[PDB]
Order: C-alpha cells, then sequence, then structure tokens
C-alpha cells in the first residue's frame, strides 16, 4: 500500500519538491516545482530527474552538503503488534546530488 | 542585462544548496504581499554587460 514520498519546504508549487514514486523496487525520482493535489494519493523548473505482518521494511533518509542519501533494509517479521526487538543494520542504495532544502515530508499511498 | 543573480537572500546558501524562488522578500519591516516598493525590492537583478 505504501508506494513514495514527498520531501521539500513549501511543498506548493512556489519552489522545488523531492517526489519519490515506488513500487517495491523500479522507482521514479523528480525534484521539480510540483503541484500536488491536497490529499496526495497514487491512483490504483523540472532540474532533477532519476528511475532505477509477514514483512519489514527499513530506510535512513538525510540530506547533507546538497545530497540526499538513501539506506536500506528488508526483512520479514513476526511481531504484527509493533516495531520489533533485535538488531539489524541499513545498508545504502543511493546518493543524489540534488542541491535543495528540506524541512517537512509526508507519505505517498496507493488508493483505489 | 540578462545574467542574473539575487541581490539578497534571507537565509545563507548552504554549500550546493540552489534557489529559484521569485520572492520579493522583506527589504523593510511592512510585509508588502506581492507589493514591489518600499520594504519590497525583488531580488533577482542582472548585470549590464
Ligand atoms: C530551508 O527552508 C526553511 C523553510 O522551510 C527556511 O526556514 C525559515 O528561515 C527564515 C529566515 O530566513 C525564518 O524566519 C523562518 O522562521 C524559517 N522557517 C522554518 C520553518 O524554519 C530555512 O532558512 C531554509 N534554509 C536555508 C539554508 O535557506
Ligand atoms: C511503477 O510505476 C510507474 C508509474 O507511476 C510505471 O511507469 C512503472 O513501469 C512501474 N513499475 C513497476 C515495476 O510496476
Ligand atoms: C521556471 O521558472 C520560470 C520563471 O523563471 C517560470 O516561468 C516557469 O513556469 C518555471 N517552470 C516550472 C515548471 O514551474
Amino acid at each position: 500500500i505504501i508506494r513514495g514520498w514527498i520531501f521539500g519546504t513549501t511543498l506548493d508549487s512556489k519552489t522545488q519538491s523531492l517526489l519519490i514514486v515506488n513500487n517495491a523496487t523500479n522507482v521514479v525520482i523528480k525534484v521539480c516545482e510540483f503541484q500536488f493535489c491536497n490529499d496526495p494519493f497514487l491512483d490504483v523548473n523540472c532540474t532533477f530527474e532519476y528511475v532505477s505482518f509477514k514483512n519489514l521494511r527499513e530506510f535512513v533518509f538525510k540530506n547533507i552538503d546538497g545530497y540526499f542519501k538513501i539506506y536500506s533494509k528488508h526483512t520479514p517479521i513476526n511481531l504484527v503488534r509493533d516495531l520489533p526487538q533485535g538488531f539489524s543494520a541499513l545498508e545504502p542504495l543511493v546518493d543524489l546530488p540534488i542541491g535543495i532544502n528540506i524541512t517537512r515530508f509526508q507519505t505517498l499511498l496507493a488508493l483505489h | 542585462y540578462n545574467y542574473r543573480y539575487r541581490l539578497f537572500r534571507k537565509s545563507n546558501l548552504k554549500p550546493f544548496e540552489r534557489d529559484i524562488s521569485t520572492e520579493i522578500y522583506q527589504a523593510g519591516s511592512k510585509p508588502c504581499n506581492g507589493v514591489e516598493g518600499f520594504n519590497c525590492y525583488f531580488p533577482l537583478q542582472s548585470y549590464g554587460f
């Protein structure tokens, strides 16, 4: 159900906003001056673009010196109720030279 | 007269940050709210080559 993220400052076409849209491991990434809808969902100056419970996915996102860094992990799990105890280490996926300020974010869901 | 820079910014640049924004800024106290004038000199100045 969970299929992307919005990152940026004003999130309202007055400036660039990092948009990630994903279907597990194929991805579109863009940073353009997007005008979103008021309730963001995926229906079941454009200066950068890039393209690539049973389960748990983990990520770390950090934005340093004009580069955006992503780390991840995938694993199956047994604790339906909550975030599981035990030890695991994420590994880097990508490092993007996007040159953008970020102070807000939001998750994107696939809806009917 | 085309080649361009922002004469002001309300926050200094982070290393390798970029900023396209066409805000007029407070060049003074008054919130000009889309007016250009005193308190609001629009920043995207250009060289005269
Ligand atoms: C990154 O974007 C934020 C806005 O989301 C900027 O923060 C504002 O900065 C001004 C001063 O220039 C303050 O008066 C506001 O109160 C700040 N707002 C927030 C939400 O913190 C921030 O300055 C930008 N960073 C850079 C380096 O330009
Ligand atoms: C992922 O979604 C995009 C449309 O948003 C599509 O172009 C792409 O082919 C899809 N890939 C997969 C693996 O479904
Ligand atoms: C890019 O900026 C110009 C003004 O410099 C503006 O006219 C144009 O519509 C912007 N492009 C997008 C995709 O918003």
